[PDB]
């Protein structure tokens, strides 16, 4: 087979700037015709492949001219000069001469952006979960940048951090930004000997800790 | 063209 | 337009069979060959092989000859992927795609999650309290996908579903959306979620506690 590497793994990069992603392929892709049938796809999360270039370096229809590429014979690059919000996604390289057909493991496109603070609301388990015996207490820290946030839950003054489980968006695609999630659960007999259950996240856009409380 | 239908030519 | 129509998400426990259609609208399906491709949850992309449309000739990749079926209905426009005695790892979204000098349309996607897990329906729960954000906590299902929209589907801003998290054999996953203080409550806001695995839709109206 032909085996096709892809680096970077991860690329953040400004708006702005310039990125290249290569693939170096194990054996050369030229076709026994001359032709090289090399191509770079981006997709989305949540979305099919979105052909970019096809042999080497040729621009497929409605791309923008932003996006080139360029190698020969085992060395290959896509860049994309002046990166857009838009560009999220990951972005494949494929060698369609020698059969079968491989494809790169892929380049994640982050996008470095001005810093947000989040908004975080939590909310009291439901009576139908109360009911249940269970009892999750619920964060949301919606639209920050940068993605590295430290999030700790208190109980009346303490630390818990067993029954915990994050969950975090992919970054948006218009403002940039990532959204996250945090579930303590707890088994409503534990619930129910406390009074103050807190939700507080570390930020570097804050000096302060962003803390959210309710009571029982 | 390897997978395709398609023609193309052949480059000296 | 150009659209390649994939069939939706199937379960299947290991040893049963599916098939999975492509049908193509806008372009003459006899002049374009199709591929089918892999995309592993993580491990990247295969490609499986390809049927020319014309000859209804397939050509399979060495890793899928087998237990694997390409074919063709042209009056319909339709190719179909056959994968039989399924085994845990064919799990996996499969691709169907246009080639000419290169995949300029590929299909909508499938999932296939084959699996002897038993399919369990969620518990989905409400969480009540300028902008107020609203939620609904969807808990123990098994297995992905879960649909979740708010009024059904009229209210698409403001909102977010964050992946699941596995925890035990069961998923779970949040969704929140965030609206104008001067509607709730007096416009109601209702979380729908629908899991296709155990037929179950549930709507769930947020109301002040």
């Amino acid at each position: 087979d032909v085996l096709m590497t892809q680096t970077p793994l991860s690329l953040p990069v400004s708006l702005g700037d310039q990125a290249s992603i290569s693939c170096k392929s194990s054996q050369s892709i030229v076709h026994s015709s001359g032709n090289t049938y090399f191509e770079w796809y981006l997709q989305k999360p949540g979305q099919s492949p979105k052909l970019l270039i096809y042999k080497v370096s040729n621009r497929f229809s409605g791309v923008p001219d932003r996006f080139s590429g360029s190698g020969s014979g085992t060395d290959f690059t896509l860049k994309i000069s002046r990166v857009e919000a838009e560009d999220l996604g990951v972005y494949y390289c494929f060698q369609g001469s020698h059969i079968p057909f491989t494809f790169g493991s892929g380049t994640k496109l982050e996008i470095k952006r001005a810093d947000a603070a989040p908004t975080v609301s939590i909310f009291p388990p439901s009576s139908e979960q109360l009911t249940s015996g269970g009892a999750s207490v619920v964060c949301f820290l919606n639209n920050f940048y940068p993605k590295d946030i430290n999030v700790k839950w208190k109980i009346d003054g303490s630390e818990r951090q067993n029954g915990v489980l994050n969950s975090w968006t992919d970054q948006d695609s218009k403002d940039s930004t990532y959204s996250m999630s945090s579930t303590l659960t707890l088994t409503k007999d534990e619930y129910e000997w406390h009074n103050s259950y807190t939700c507080e996240a570390t930020h570097k856009t804050s000096t302060s800790p962003i803390v959210k409380s309710f009571n029982r | 063209v390897p997978g395709s239908q398609h023609i193309d030519s052949q480059k000296k | 337009q150009i659209q390649l129509v994939q069939s939706g998400p199937e379960l299947k426990t290991p040893g049963e069979t599916v098939r999975i259609s492509c049908k193509a609208s806008g372009y003459t399906f006899t002049t374009y060959g199709m591929s089918w491709v892999k995309q592993t949850p993580g491990k990247g992309f295969k490609w499986m092989g390809w049927i020319n449309t014309y000859s209804g000739v397939p050509t399979y990749a060495d890793d899928f000859k087998g237990r694997f079926a390409f074919s063709l209905e042209t009056s319909a426009s339709t190719a179909y992927l056959q994968i039989n005695n399924l085994k845990n790892e064919d799990t996996a979204t499969y691709f169907c795609a246009r080639r000419s000098w290169y995949f300029d349309v590929w299909g909508t996607g499938t999932t296939v999650t084959v699996s002897s897990a038993k399919t369990t329906p969620p518990s989905v729960y409400p969480l009540a309290p300028s902008m107020v954000t609203l939620g609904c906590l969807v808990k123990g299902y098994f297995p992905e996908p879960v649909t979740v929209t708010w009024n059904s589907g009229s209210l698409s801003s403001g909102v977010h579903t964050f992946p699941a998290v596995l925890q035990s054999d069961l998923y779970t996953l949040s969704s929140s959306v965030t609206v104008p203080s001067s509607p709730r409550p007096s416009e109601t806001v209702t979380c729908n979620v629908a899991h296709p695995a155990s037929s179950t839709k549930v709507d769930k109206k947020i109301v002040p506690r």
